[PDB]
């Protein structure tokens, strides 16, 4: 390992963020009534 | 007999009674020629 | 139970445990709510800091955690165990 | 929704509109057939899709045909 | 119209159960403007259950 | 053939023979001499040295695991582990096939067709069953006659 | 055939409550209301789950859905000999009369309908998918 | 082993590489 | 026009359904509303763009995660006693006996170890450090970032190719077999000969001395003098260690044959002559169709001239060419089959004949490498006999094949169909009556007993590739014939050498066990073949429903009446072949794998005796290798295989729920769901909730898919976590 902090990072921002900024933003466009 | 007889030649007691002599035929077969592997003749 | 005068009574449109009073609190406890839940209202605003503060949040303490608060940032703390073939 | 239709092959039976649970299946005059009548699907929006007229259909292959297409709250069957 | 009535035709229609089946004819409708008026019973059933089928003459060939 | 030695000069082979009198010898160590269990696995030991002494004799061909194995090929040294018997046993699936199609082409041609089948017509069946004795001469007899298979303008066909 | 007036001041059949009846759709879509003339007072079986004892006169029930109508109107057919009709009900107030439509049930034919989806050809004449790739028309709409 | 620099050239690259993803999924959108 | 924009029909659904099957209709392009063939073919074009992207963007990660996170290096130095590590673990549910249990490969925290056999790839290729690695890494993101430009720029109406481009098949088929399969393998030769070659000989060539770095003693001057055998002169001797300038020659493209002796693998010298070979026939090969220059073939014409003139194939292949041109679910299904035939052909060549260094040594990564490529070849090819089944629904044009062999498929499909079932039915009651005959016999005290047939059809051919182990002695085994005389002096010292050694898995001692499963094995690929061409060929109508055609591809069913039509459409069929290609290929690698575990420790006796009856495949392969898999964790601690333990376990789950969507099915669910829909709505302080998307029960084609997803997702995940503990455990 070179860089130790970068597991620390993003795993959580993939593993936690991104499906929660997935998922919230598919949910508004599967939901827009257009 | 004009319909006990047709009882007895419906399928499932034909099927009994063929089965019946077939594995009957075949334990028979394994009594006197068992572990045949081979066909000799 | 059919009226044509009144189509949301004749169709289940009620207020099944609803309440008309206006008011119960008083306007000491009104002011203090809506002056600090002000920045809070706008759906489109609390949703641009809340993906925004909570991915610096978890990026935080995912960082400045220790060894004794979590285990991964611990490492391990005894000799590596050898697998089968010498491998 | 749900594309009903009707083939020259009817022979007038009546009982793919008795089979019908939704009302969608009537008997219109015609000159096809020893009856002298054929079905029709007006009210084929009100179509659930159950394919009760085809099972009740005797003419091989079925006169009655129901065809599965878009599906709206009146062929998903729904009461919420 | 019709071959005859009584008598034995093939089903030359391709979605019916008794394509290139044997049938007898029962009843011929002399009526015009009727599609198919040769009424052929068969003697196995369709997955239906019904042996009884309208067919026009141009679907039937004698055999 | 195919690194088998035969059985009758197995040294697995005998080896299992071995093991397996010896299993039985001490299942019978438990019981009296004269018993009737007792009787049973004397009746099984000489069930054993019956087969063992027959799989040797027959020109067996054994592995290294001691087990005969059965050259399907067509060699002339093996012709009784797959040839002789699948000649024995097509002459008797031919015949269940034979006594089988000919029950139906005589109920077909029949007031109820479809009676004759949950019943079966006895008469009507033993006197084919003894019919399918000479088989393989009325199947290629009907082949050559064309009555064994039907035109494809009286078939049942599913639409394309 | 002049379609029958839903009246709104007959009453409803005698009925204990049932949790099969209108959920949120009769508020926001749609709601089915039948009417019927009754000989005397019977219990018939409620199509929503139920028993529920039917008025002497005329009576009205509130349902669901179209299939519940019809489901409740064969069962008043066959059993007992009460013509009926049923209408369709929109929350801004417009009731849509659903059957008959000629006031003669759709197993009796009328001269006054049309035919609509019928097809002048079989099952078997029906063109292929190949054929009519990348069109709004379809195997058997033509 | 590699440096400390290469990961941020990685990262860069990937995130060009995710701009040049987004622009095809709008593109594959029209 | 909501959510899915592609299809009218579904954006007016009011249900759950609509946000379902916009996933699922989101890349049947063809099905789309307003949809025209330009517009078909550019998404089509653009679609493969961002496919290839995906490639690249999963081969830079799996770069980058060696180059990172992985001891490339340390396994380089030591590739016998290092365990190939794939990426660091950062989990946040670890405990310390999981940090301290999964930090293997020397590394400094918990890592997880590679079973995809990257590292014998990039070592024997030329990669040596991270570095290397790396610098492929941001050269395969820049390649992916190309693919997106040029996925994007075809979409932009100025540089958006027409149809006639895409149906150019002389065109296409030319500059495919000229340049994707011939300059990319000449490329490759340029590689293996200036790269692979001299890193197998201790030479570090990279880009900054591939100029002076001279491949050969004396290079480019006996190639084009014609004296090409100087290339062969002088080759890698049996003393060669890998990687290290001592025992090596100068040859670049030897013909050999056989292993390298150290590593058990081919030979690179040999690889490049190999890709020079399948280079030198691919542009040759490449200059057969008629594109802009005159000459060549015109392939309508090709299939137009190939017709018997006795009547036996009809019209022959008249009409053929604009019925694949026209046809994307044609091309599509040959491809497929095509690639379930060489991905078959990838898993059956790389166990056998390893072609990376210290790959078969590498016991479980052999494993894995062989059961990915049954599986994804399994799903390969059921995609393409389903897309054979697309075909015949929505792109088969009775009119235009007119008495062809294609129309003569439909003639006689019931032959077909029926000739697949006798053979299936007799592969299976043959197969399974043997077994439990054997099954009887061990359990009623006499092993002697069993019907063991020893397979000498593959003996016989094992012994005409060079096997004297049965002395059959008929060709390469014997002296006497030809085709020994005249490859013993060629490449069969090296082929001999390799097929008569017993520890490699160079065309192994087979049984009747082999026998058996090889029965086993023509059953899985009879049956899955006789659903599948049966769904293929009933996919246009059959006797119970003539118009399967005119409902689509995928409808549910057609009703109860006549009797019954559950399972009748075509996706059904390929449905209930999935079951057949996961039985299929389970029983293919449950034949690997076993015939391999005893392989490597030792004992093939294990599986001379065992595997001709089932008690031995449940008992000492099922039982007796998931000794160590499910005590992975234990209530006295956890080891190092607890992931796959939880893997296992966790694929049972899933396999079991697919149960529940493929025994279960929707109007009891539709009736649950209804009373939800009332509790939902009756409930004080969540009746204020309220849904957009009405809450239906699964749909009928959903609940089949969505069971079979999870019944194949359990089935995948069972084995190979099974599989991956199994071998990886207890090495060996
Ligand atoms: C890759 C996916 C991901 C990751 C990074 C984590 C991470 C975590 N899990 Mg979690 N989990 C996930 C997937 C994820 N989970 C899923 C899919 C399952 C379902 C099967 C679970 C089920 C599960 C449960 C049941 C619990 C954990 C818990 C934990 C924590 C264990 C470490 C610890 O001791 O902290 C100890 C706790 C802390 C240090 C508290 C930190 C809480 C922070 C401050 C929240 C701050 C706001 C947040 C970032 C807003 C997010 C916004 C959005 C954009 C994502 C950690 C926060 C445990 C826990 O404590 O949860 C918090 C626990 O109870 N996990
Ligand atoms: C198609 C499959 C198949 C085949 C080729 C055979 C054929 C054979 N088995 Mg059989 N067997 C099978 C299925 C099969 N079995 C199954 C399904 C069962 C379980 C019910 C058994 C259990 C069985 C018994 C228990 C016995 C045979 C025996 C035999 C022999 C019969 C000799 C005779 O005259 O009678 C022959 C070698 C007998 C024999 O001689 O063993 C070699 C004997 O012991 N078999
Ligand atoms: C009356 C005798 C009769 C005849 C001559 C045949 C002959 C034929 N059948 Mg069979 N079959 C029969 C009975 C018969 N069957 C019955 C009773 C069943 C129900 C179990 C079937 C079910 C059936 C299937 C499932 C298949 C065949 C097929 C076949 C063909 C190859 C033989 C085969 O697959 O093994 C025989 C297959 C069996 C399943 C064994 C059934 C045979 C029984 C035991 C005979 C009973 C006869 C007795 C008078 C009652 C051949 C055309 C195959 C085909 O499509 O043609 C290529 C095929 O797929 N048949
Ligand atoms: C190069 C390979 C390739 C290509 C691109 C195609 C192309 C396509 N296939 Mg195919 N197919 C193939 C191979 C492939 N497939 C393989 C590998 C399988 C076997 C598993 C199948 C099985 C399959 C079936 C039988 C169906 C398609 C259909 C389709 C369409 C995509 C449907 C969709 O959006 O699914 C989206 C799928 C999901 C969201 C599910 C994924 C969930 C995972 C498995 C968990 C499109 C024409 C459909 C079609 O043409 O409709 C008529 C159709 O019904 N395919
Ligand atoms: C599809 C390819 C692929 C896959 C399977 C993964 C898998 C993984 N990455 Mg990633 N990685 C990739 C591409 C890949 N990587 C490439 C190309 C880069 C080089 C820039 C990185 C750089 C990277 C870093 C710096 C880290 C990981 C980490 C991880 C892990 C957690 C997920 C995460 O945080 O993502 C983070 C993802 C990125 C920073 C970039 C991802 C870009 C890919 C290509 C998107 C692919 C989308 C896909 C095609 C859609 C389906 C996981 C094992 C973490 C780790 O090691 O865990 C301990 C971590 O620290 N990745
Ligand atoms: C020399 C010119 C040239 C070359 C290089 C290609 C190159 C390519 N074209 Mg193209 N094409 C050309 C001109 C060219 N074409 C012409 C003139 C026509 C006009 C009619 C077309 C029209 C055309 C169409 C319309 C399509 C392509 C597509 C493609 C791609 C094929 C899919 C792919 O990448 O699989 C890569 C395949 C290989 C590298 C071959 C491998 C062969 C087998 C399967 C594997 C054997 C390799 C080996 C064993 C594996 C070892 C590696 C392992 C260690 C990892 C590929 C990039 C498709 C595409 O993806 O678009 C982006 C596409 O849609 N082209
Ligand atoms: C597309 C494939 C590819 C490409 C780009 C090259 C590129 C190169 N080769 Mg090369 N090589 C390849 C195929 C390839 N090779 C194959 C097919 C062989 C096996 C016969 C070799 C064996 C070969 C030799 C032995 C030599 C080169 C050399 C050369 C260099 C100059 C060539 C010249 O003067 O004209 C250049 C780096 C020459 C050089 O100076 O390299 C340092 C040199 O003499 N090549
Ligand atoms: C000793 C045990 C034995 C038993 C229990 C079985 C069991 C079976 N075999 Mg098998 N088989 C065996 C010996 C055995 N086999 C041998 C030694 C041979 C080598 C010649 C074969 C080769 C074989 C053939 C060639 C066929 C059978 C068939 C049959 C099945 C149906 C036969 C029937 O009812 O006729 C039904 C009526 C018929 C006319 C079919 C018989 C085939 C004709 C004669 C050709 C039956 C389940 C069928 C099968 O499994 O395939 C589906 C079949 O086609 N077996
Ligand atoms: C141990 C479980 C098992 C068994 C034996 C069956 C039985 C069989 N499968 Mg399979 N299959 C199974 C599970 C299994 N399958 C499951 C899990 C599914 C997935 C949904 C399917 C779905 C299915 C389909 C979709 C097809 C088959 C077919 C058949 C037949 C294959 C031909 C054959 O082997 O005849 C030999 C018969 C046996 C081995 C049964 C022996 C029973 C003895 C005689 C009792 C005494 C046979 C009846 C095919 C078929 O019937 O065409 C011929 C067919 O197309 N299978
Ligand atoms: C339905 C359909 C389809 C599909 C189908 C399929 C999918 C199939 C498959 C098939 C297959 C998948 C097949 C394969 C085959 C192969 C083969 C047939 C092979 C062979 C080989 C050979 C013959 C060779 C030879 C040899 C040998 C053997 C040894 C030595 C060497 C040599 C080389 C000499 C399609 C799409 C078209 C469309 C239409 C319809
Ligand atoms: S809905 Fe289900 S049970 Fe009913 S016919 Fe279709 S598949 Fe069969």
């Amino acid at each position: 390992m070179t860089a130790s902090y970068l597991p620390s990072i993003f795993v959580p921002l993939i593993g936690l963020v991104f499906p929660a900024i997935t998922m919230a933003s598919l949910f508004i466009y599967i939901e827009q009534d257009e | 007999m004009q319909d006990v007889k047709t009882y007895l030649s419906t399928a499932p007691v034909l099927a009994t009674l063929w089965f019946g002599f077939l594995a009957g035929l075949l334990i028979e077969i394994n009594r006197f020629f068992p572990d045949a592997l081979v066909l000799p003749l | 139970y059919f009226d044509l005068g009144e189509i949301d009574n004749t169709t289940g449109n009620w207020d099944l445990y609803g309440n008309d009073d206006p008011n119960r609190y008083n306007g000491f406890q009104n002011k203090f709510f809506e002056t600090f839940a002000g920045a809070f209202t706008k759906r489109g605003l609390l949703l641009k800091f809340l993906v925004l503060g909570g991915a610096t949040t978890i990026g935080y303490l995912g960082s400045t955690s220790s060894g004794d608060l979590l285990a991964i940032k611990n490492g391990p703390k005894q000799a590596p165990i050898m697998g089968p073939r010498g491998r | 929704a749900h594309s009903v239709k009707i083939y020259d092959t009817c022979i007038g039976c009546t009982q793919c509109v008795r089979a019908c649970p939704t009302d969608v299946l009537e008997m219109v005059p015609w000159d096809g057939c020893k009856a002298s009548q054929i079905a029709s699907a007006p009210r084929t929006e009100d179509c659930v899709g159950c394919k009760r007229c085809e099972s009740a259909c005797p003419t091989d292959f079925l006169s009655v045909r129901v065809y599965l297409g878009a599906e709206t709250t009146r062929s998903m069957g729904l009461a919420y | 119209i019709g071959p005859k009535r009584g008598s034995i035709v093939k089903v030359l229609r391709r979605e019916s159960y008794w394509f290139n089946d044997t049938g007898k004819v029962v009843a011929v409708d002399q009526a015009p403007g009727v599609r198919y008026p040769v009424v052929v019973r068969f003697d196995k059933v369709n997955y239906a259950g019904v042996s009884t089928n309208n067919y026009s003459p141009d679907e039937l060939e004698q055999s | 053939v195919a690194g088998l030695t035969p059985c009758k000069e197995s040294k697995g082979f005998a080896k299992r023979q071995k093991q397996e009198i010896k299993k039985l010898e001490g299942r019978l160590k438990l019981y009296a001499p004269d018993s009737a269990p007792a009787l049973a696995i004397n009746a099984t030991i000489e069930k054993t040295k019956r087969r063992f002494e027959f799989y040797g004799n027959q020109g067996l061909l054994c592995g290294t695991d001691g087990l005969p194995h059965l050259i399907v090929d067509g060699d002339q040294a093996h012709l009784g582990e797959f040839v002789y018997p699948g000649l024995v046993f097509l002459y008797i699936a031919g015949w269940i096939g034979w006594v089988g199609r000919a029950y139906l082409i005589d109920v077909r041609t029949s007031k109820k067709p479809t009676e004759k089948e949950i019943i079966i017509d006895v008469p009507l069946a033993l006197r084919i069953m003894s019919k399918g004795l000479t088989w393989p001469v009325a199947a290629i007899g009907e082949l050559r006659s064309g009555k064994l298979v039907e035109k494809s303008s009286n078939i049942t066909v599913s639409p394309r | 055939f002049t379609p029958p007036t839903l009246n709104a001041d007959t009453p409803a059949p005698i009925f204990g409550g049932s949790t099969g009846g209108l959920l949120r759709k009769a508020q926001v879509e749609e709601f089915y209301v039948i009417t019927w003339e009754s000989p005397k007072e019977q219990i018939f079986e409620m199509p929503t789950g139920g028993a529920a004892i039917m008025r002497s006169g005329p009576n009205l029930l509130k349902l669901a859905r179209k299939e519940q109508c019809l489901a409740l109107g064969a069962r008043l057919r066959t059993k007992f000999k009460i013509q009926y009709q049923f209408y369709r009900v929109f929350p801004n107030g417009e009731v849509q009369y659903l059957h008959p439509k000629d006031g003669v049930y759709p197993e009796k034919v009328n001269a006054g309908r049309t035919a609509v989806g019928v097809n002048n050809r079989s099952i078997g004449q029906n063109a292929n998918p190949a054929e009519l790739k990348f069109a709004h028309k379809q195997a058997y709409d033509l | 082993s590699i440096s400390d620099s290469q990961i941020i050239v990685a990262l860069v690259s990937a995130f060009i590489t995710g701009i040049l993803a987004l622009r095809l999924g709008k593109s594959l959108y029209q | 026009s909501r959510f899915p924009k592609f299809s009218r029909g579904l954006s007016q659904d009011p249900t759950t359904r609509r946000i379902w099957f916009g996933i699922a209709t989101a890349h049947d392009f063809e099905s789309h509303d307003d949809m025209t063939e330009e517009r078909l073919y550019q998404k089509i074009f653009a679609s493969h763009f961002g496919q290839l992207a995906i490639i690249f963007l999963w081969t830079s990660g799996n770069l980058f995660h060696v180059a990172w996170q992985g001891n490339f290096e340390a396994w380089g130095q030591d590739p016998l006693h290092v365990r190939p590590i794939a990426h660091a673990i950062w989990d946040p549910h670890f405990g310390q006996p999981a940090v301290e249990a999964f930090t293997r490969g020397g590394a400094s925290g918990p890592v997880n170890i590679a079973y995809s056999g990257v590292y014998q790839w990039w070592y024997t290729i030329g990669l040596r450090t991270n570095q290397d690695l790396y610098g492929g890494s941001i050269f395969l993101l820049f390649v992916s970032a190309l693919f997106l430009i040029a996925g994007w720029l075809h979409l932009q109406p100025k540089w958006k190719p027409s149809v006639s481009w895409f149906k150019n098949a002389e065109s296409r088929l030319n500059h495919h077999l000229s340049g994707l399969f011939g300059v990319s393998s000449l490329a490759w030769t340029g590689h293996l000969v200036h790269v692979a070659i001299p890193e197998s000989r201790g030479e570090h060539v990279r880009w900054n001395n591939l100029l002076t770095a001279l491949p050969h003693p004396q290079g480019l001057g006996p190639f084009f003098a014609g004296q090409w055998n100087v290339y062969a002169q002088n080759p890698d001797s049996n003393s060669h260690l890998f990687g290290t300038s001592e025992g090596a020659g100068t040859a670049i493209l030897t013909f050999l044959g056989g292993f390298h002796p150290q590593t058990q693998s081919l030979w690179l010298t040999d690889m490049a002559h190999h890709h020079l070979a399948i280079a030198v026939i691919f542009i040759i090969a490449g200059h057969m169709y008629r594109t802009n220059f005159g000459i060549g073939h015109s392939m309508k014409e090709i299939l137009e001239a190939h017709t018997p003139p006795g009547g036996r194939l009809g019209r022959g292949h008249k009409g053929l060419y604009d019925t694949i041109n026209n046809s994307l679910h044609f091309q599509l299904g040959l491809a497929l089959a095509s690639l379930g035939v060489i991905t078959s052909l990838v898993a059956q060549h790389m166990y056998s004949l390893p072609p990376y260094a210290f790959l078969a040594q590498d016991f479980t990564t052999q494993a894995a490498l062989y059961t990915h490529h049954q599986y994804i070849a399994g799903f390969i090819m059921t995609g393409a006999f389903a897309h054979g089944a697309i075909f015949f629904i929505r792109d088969y044009n009775p009119e235009q094949n007119k008495d062809n062999v294609l129309a003569r498929m439909l003639e006689h499909k019931e032959a077909i169909i029926s000739h697949l079932s006798w053979a299936s039915l007799f592969l299976g009651f043959h197969t399974l009556g043997l077994y439990v005959h054997n099954d009887v016999m061990l359990a009623f005290g006499t092993p002697e007993k069993q019907i063991l047939i020893e397979p000498v059809f593959a003996q016989w051919i094992q012994s005409a590739h060079g096997k004297a182990l049965y002395g059959f002695d008929v060709l390469l085994s014997s002296a006497d014939s030809p085709a020994f005389n005249a490859g013993q002096t060629l490449w069969l010292p090296g082929w001999l050498d390799a097929i008569n050694n017993n520890s490699n898995s160079l065309f192994l001692t087979i049984g009747p066990g082999d026998f058996l499963v090889h029965h086993a094995i023509a059953l899985g690929l009879h049956t899955t073949t006789l659903i599948l061409v049966k769904g293929a060929l009933d996919a246009r109508g059959s006797k119970l429903m003539p118009d399967k055609k005119e409902f689509g591809y995928s409808f549910p069913c057609d009703g109860p009446g006549r009797g019954g039509t559950c399972d009748i459409s075509a996706w059904d069929a390929f449905y209930l072949a999935v079951f057949w290609m996961l039985n299929t290929i389970g029983w293919v690698t449950f034949y690997w794998h076993w015939k391999h575990i005893t392989l490597w420790q030792g004992n093939v006796a294990q599986f001379n005796e065992s595997s001709t009856y089932l008690m031995g495949w449940l008992r000492d392969y099922l039982w007796l290798n998931s000794s160590q898999l499910i005590n992975g964790y234990n209530p006295f601690g956890m080891n190092s295989l607890s992931v796959w333990a939880w893997m296992f376990l966790f694929g049972h789950l899933v396999w079991a729920t697919g149960f529940m969507f493929l025994i279960s099915w929707r109007g009891y669910w539709q009736e649950l769901i209804e009373t939800l829909a009332w509790a939902h709505e009756r409930t004080p302080l969540a009746n204020l909730v309220r849904w957009k998307d009405k809450p239906v029960a699964l749909s009928i084609v959903q609940a089949r898919l969505v069971g079979l997803a999870h019944f194949s997702v359990g089935y995948i995940f069972t084995y190979a976590a099974f599989l991956i503990a199994s071998t990886s455990g207890k090495f060996g």
